[PDB]
């Protein structure tokens, strides 16, 4: 069975605030789910979110990294007029720092071809081939990556943090994003567990699907 | 053909209190957070940086649908349907909206202290025989150099020719926002790492890097060197300039590395009449 | 029978605050059965079976009027207008404390008055120690927790909903709609029994007030509110940890720091030997943006996670550390916490040494000695932290070496004294401090350090570590050295 | 267009004790922190400069909103109302009262030491027998050359006429808050590094280094003149004058260096009358 691609990350300074976290910008410990699947998709320049459901994503965590706080005078939808003081809110937000990580793509279970593990592959030995838009950033916007790039088990040769599921762990990180309220988000219980391994275990596989 | 330009950026050493947090009644708390080897540095916010590149814009023609009252101390719009084939603010920095939206064809991380912060502050008494409240202000200040990542996709531009006033931006950056009664900062660059690239991942975001608490040699950090020598980050399309040139050229066997053979020039100017030249020939300009 | 609603501590779905809403449940219906045991006595019939993380409901005919008896009788309103929660145990918890839970809630559940009526201020003037302070209060009439049935059930069934509920802040703190605009769409939703565990969050949590060190108390009365979440891992365990954090005393809940009020929420806790300890929960900091601000804001949120380590050291300090001093003026019942015990609270939740900085609180930043004091009252506390410092053994060293010095420059003053006179050794203790205050750099500073160690005469753990002496005193700076010879001159002890 | 004017400024040396922070016990602590080399220097604060120039503008007869009654040490408001248009300061320092905030045309940084602070302390004692809590105290100083940087927007001032008196002022700058009984320390300035450009970018900030340790040498930085030959910072913009002037003439190859083709006067009156001509031509004045 085609071994899974894998890739490294390193992001100097990422944000994956929580969902009902909406009055602070307080950020799960690990990457979700759902952002790494579309920060995948920005990489392949996929703008649809249907085309690739079913691939199953595993994140190992190189080293824990540290959290804080940032003060931002955030603008909302408050007021019709843009010019009014009431857009303007300042609040905090949490910060990731120093986030090293790998990740692990199993696009098998994917019915439409070509695979999104064929297209990232496809990427990197052709950069040029690819065309999409914008700048690769992980969580906000302006929060781009440093180093992202195919890799080994055996990159770091060192000890792992992997992403379990566990139905009694900590960490709820949803896998399917509703951007728009809460309906259409799904959500699965994790726990990070320091085993020293190359390859994820089962549950790692974090598996995509359409919230229906 | 996607091509792109990531740049990290070096500024000068002084005396900074630029982006500040919530108050405690005393002291005015410059933000921080961890970093390399866990040592709080003070940050600027990224959102700084962007409203200083607006500002740039806006202050040398550009038109700019974001236009800031400065008598106001306001952001006004002009047009509340956003147009980036019109406004340079709509096609580089993009808008949001309840057509729907645009993602901004620039991004770039927030800055940071090259050395740890240590207890800085500054006393602040105003002068009067009345000594009454809101008086005896505190404000934390660093000493140390600013160091930001910017990357932009230039075919997600609109008009491929805004590119050239987004590098004379980031050259002349006019001011991130900050105590510039109390402390003038300026963030001119002082010494470049620049990539023109059709690949999306640049690992060049955080080169510059010293430690060794205050000081201000601001070496080129070793990872970034074996990086290169490595064989990727290619020295073809590294575009290396400042101050560092200096440290460069006094670096052992310099002249057989492949660092070697990347665009190199002591003068700021130089450097970017080369890179806007590369990138204009490239884009067909 | 079937479960029209049910609830397990297992589901993927769930984050924390359902968690802890879901132990309010357990709670609640724990003292309802303790209340009402009999069925008939239970509205609508309802049958609750409750396991270790498994919550079970059950009930007769239409839910509206179940759902509506079992709001009604979990949220009440007692005759002073203080928050009656029966899941709490209000019988032994005191008037001071009822009136402490209830501002908690209406500050940081029922921020907005779009959610609940107010009744009259309420002043009371309650008895201590001769001192007849006026607690002033806002009584309540009404509130949405209440009446939050008309929306968990249909109005024209009478019965759950079978979609999404959109929710508000008051159910899930930090659920603020962002743009106001796009009010109707851009909600939160959640299923009808996570809508219940919303409703019933509030009775787990408790409420802390934060002191902020750099403002006097005296000129500034606390006002910001501190949200202990606790981490759920056991129904009946977290019901016993409630319980047994009611009995603390108000004067307790006053801290100085997010850690100190996570760790007062766990200093109660049973320690195991056998069992690994290791409890989480989360601090939601409240405080007004401004002066005028009419509502609290989300703040802070951090994490706490304490082991058995953290926790026995966090009981060491409170053991040799004073306690708040509980200051009572005109209606002013200040209370006074010595910094130190954050201080080291923090360094151990930062897992890094508790020594990271004492003196630089105790004596550089406190000039007033405000935690000078307590040093004084707990120098021996610190001292004993510091010998638990492995690294310090080599400045416990250097403190022994002074002490001996200052024992030979005592003798010869002793000596020196004629006969009858009185020996000014308090004035020579004194002049030792300005002398060593008045050095100004590291020569000079280390010229009279070592004139001061020669004229101490014979010195034997000098001469016993020799080496470690002299390289302590050539490489660490003089300011340090400073630092720990004043430390010696205090703990001098014959 | 867009011009502006940035500068460094160097001291004359003394005995200095400008800026007591909160003291501790008897002795007077004088505000300091680290710096280049993380050697412990001595700092004035900017507010300091800002109220000497409001003092100077107010000296001068110039109009200046807020009013300092030397008898009363109290500060009292001409008009409850700023006015940018009519007041020096206003235009020049900005306000906010809490229109009702102006961003300011001067902005300065603090005043650094040149040299480290080795820690130097005076004793001062009350005279005669009678001696009481108050008798004996004493007070750190510190034998220094400052240096500060400032820099300020001439298009942004409401009456472009205003950067005159300001460059006065700074030639002529009165007293600088500090204990002038018996630390009476002249701020007035020695040498300057002037720069007087359309461009933002400034590479003149803190251009200035001691040739040893404990001493008043006060040479100019290398990296100031590395970056002059380089190519960059165009000495038709520069203006440098003071005692500089001597050791740049006494430099080696000085005849073939950038420096050479530079505005540099030994007499400082004649260099400030050359930028203040080239200014009212640049503006129209």
């Amino acid at each position: 069975m085609i071994a899974p691609l894998i890739l490294y990350l390193d992001v100097p300074f990422t944000t994956f605030r929580e969902s009902h976290a909406r009055e602070m910008g307080k950020t799960y410990p690990v990457p979700p789910p759902a952002t790494v699947y579309g920060m995948l998709l920005s990489l392949v320049g996929e703008t649809n979110v249907y085309r690739h459901c079913g691939v199953e994503l595993a994140i190992a965590m190189l080293s824990s990294p540290k959290k804080s706080r940032i003060l931002r005078q955030m603008r909302r939808f408050k007021n019709a007029d843009f010019s009014h003081p009431e857009n303007v809110i300042p609040c905090y937000q949490e910060i990731l720092s120093n986030l090293k990580c790998l990740i692990w793509v199993r696009s098998d279970e994917e019915k439409i071809q070509p695979s999104l593990r064929e297209r990232i592959q496809l990427a990197f030995d052709h950069p040029e081939l690819v065309r999409r838009f914008g700048c690769l950033f992980l969580g906000e916007s302006d929060q781009l990556i440093k180093t992202i790039k195919l890799a080994r088990e055996d990159y770091l040769e060192g000890v792992r943090q992997w992403a379990i599921r566990d139905n009694r762990g900590r960490l709820t990180l949803p896998y399917w994003v509703d951007h728009v309220g809460s309906r259409n988000t799904r959500f699965l219980r994790y726990r990070i567990e320091e085993m020293d391994r190359l390859s994820p275990p089962d549950l790692a596989w974090t598996m995509v699907q359409s919230p229906i | 053909p996607n091509y792109y330009l990531y740049g990290t950026v070096l500024t000068r050493y002084g005396l900074a209190s630029l982006n500040h947090d919530i108050r405690r009644g005393n002291k005015t708390i410059l933000q921080k957070g961890y970093w390399n080897n866990g040592k709080i540095h003070s940050f600027v916010g990224s959102s700084a940086i962007r409203w200083a590149l607006r500002f740039y814009l806006q202050k040398q023609g550009y038109l700019v649908n974001r236009v800031w009252d400065e008598e106001e101390h306001i952001n006004r719009l002009t047009s509340e349907d956003f147009d980036p084939e019109k406004f340079y603010d709509d096609d580089i920095f993009g808008f949001a909206l309840l057509p729907n939206q645009r993602m901004g064809a620039l991004g770039m991380n927030m800055a940071v202290s090259l050395t740890p912060y240590d207890g800085a502050v500054k006393l602040g008494a105003k002068s009067g025989r009345e000594k009454d409240s809101t008086s005896l202000h505190f404000t934390e200040y660093h000493a140390t150099r600013y160091q930001y990542y910017f990357g932009i996709d230039a075919t997600h531009l609109k008009d491929f020719s805004r590119i050239l006033p987004m590098i004379d931006g980031i050259m002349n950056l006019p001011k991130v926002g900050g105590s510039s009664n109390i402390f003038n900062y300026p963030f001119c660059p002082d010494s470049l790492v620049f990539q023109w690239t059709n690949h999306f991942a640049s690992y060049i975001s955080y080169c510059f890097e010293y430690c060794d608490p205050k000081s201000k040699e601001a070496k080129l950090s070793q990872e970034f060197i074996d990086e290169v020598e490595c064989g990727q980050i290619d020295p073809s399309k590294l575009w290396i300039g400042g101050t560092i040139v200096k440290d460069l050229q006094q670096l052992d066997n310099f002249e057989s590395s492949p660092l070697n053979k990347a665009h190199i020039y002591r003068n700021r100017n130089e450097m970017i009449e080369a890179l806007k030249t590369v990138i204009k020939r490239d884009l067909g300009l | 029978t079937q479960p029209k609603i049910s609830l397990s501590l297992h589901a993927a779905d769930t984050t924390i605050m359902h968690r802890v809403g879901m132990t309010g449940l357990y709670m609640t219906l724990k003292r309802l059965e303790k209340q009402y045991p009999l069925s008939r006595q239970r509205g609508g019939h309802i049958s609750w079976f409750l396991t270790a993380d498994t919550i079970e409901l059950f009930w007769e005919g239409s839910d509206f009027i179940a759902l509506s008896w079992l709001i009604n009788e979990s949220f009440q309103l007692d005759d002073t207008g203080l928050i009656h929660l029966v899941g709490l145990d209000n019988d032994r918890i005191d008037l001071r404390q009822k009136i402490h839970i209830h501002e908690g809630i209406c500050g940081v559940f029922l921020r907005l008055n779009k959610f609940y009526q107010a009744g009259e201020i309420i002043n009371t003037e309650l008895r201590f120690e001769e001192k007849q302070v006026e607690y002033q209060y806002k009584s309540l009439t009404w509130y949405a927790h209440q009446t939050f049935a008309e929306k968990l059930c249909e109005a024209d069934t009478q019965q759950l909903r079978h979609d999404y509920i959109q929710i508000t802040s008051w159910l899930y703190l930090g659920g603020i709609v962002r743009h106001a605009r796009t009010q109707n769409t851009t909600k939160l939703e959640e299923k009808p029994e996570y809508a219940l565990a919303l409703l019933f969050v509030p009775v787990v949590c408790h409420y802390c007030l934060l002191h902020i060190p750099s403002e006097d108390l005296k000129e500034r009365k606390p006002h910001r509110y501190l949200v202990v979440i606790p981490e759920i891992k056991d129904f009946e365990d977290a019901s016993q940890r409630r319980w047994r954090l009611q009995q603390l005393e108000t004067k307790q809940f006053h801290v100085s720091s997010l850690g100190e009020a996570g760790l007062l929420y766990y200093s109660l806790d049973d320690i195991q030997p056998e069992v690994a300890y290791y409890q989480a929960c989360q601090v939601w900091l409240y405080e007004k943006t401004n002066k005028a601000s009419r509502q609290r804001t989300l703040m802070s949120i951090e994490e706490i996670k304490i082991d058995k380590n953290i926790l026995i050291t966090y009981q060491q300090v409170q053991k040799y550390f004073k306690t708040n001093y509980q200051i009572i003026k005109y209606k002013q019942i200040f209370i006074k916490v010595n910094p130190i015990r954050s201080l080291i609270a923090d360094n151990l939740v930062k897992g890094i040494h508790w020594w990271s900085n004492f003196w630089e609180k105790l004596v550089i930043e406190d000039s007033k000695e405000y935690l000078f004091n307590q040093l004084f009252s707990n120098r021996e506390g610190f001292i004993i932290m510091a010998e638990n410092s492995e690294e310090d053994k080599q400045y416990l060293i250097f403190i022994k070496v002074f002490q001996q010095a200052m024992k030979g420059n005592f003798a010869k003053i002793y000596a020196k004294t004629e006969e009858g006179k009185d020996p000014p050794i308090k004035k020579k203790v004194e002049r030792l401090r300005a002398e060593l205050n008045y050095c100004y750099d590291e020569l000079s500073f280390k010229e009279y350090l070592s004139d001061f160690l020669v004229r101490g005469g014979l010195n034997k753990y000098f001469n016993e570590h020799q080496e470690e002496i002299a390289l302590l005193i050539k490489k660490s700076p003089w300011q340090e050295i400073r630092i720990w010879s004043l430390l010696a001159i205090a703990s001098y002890k014959p």
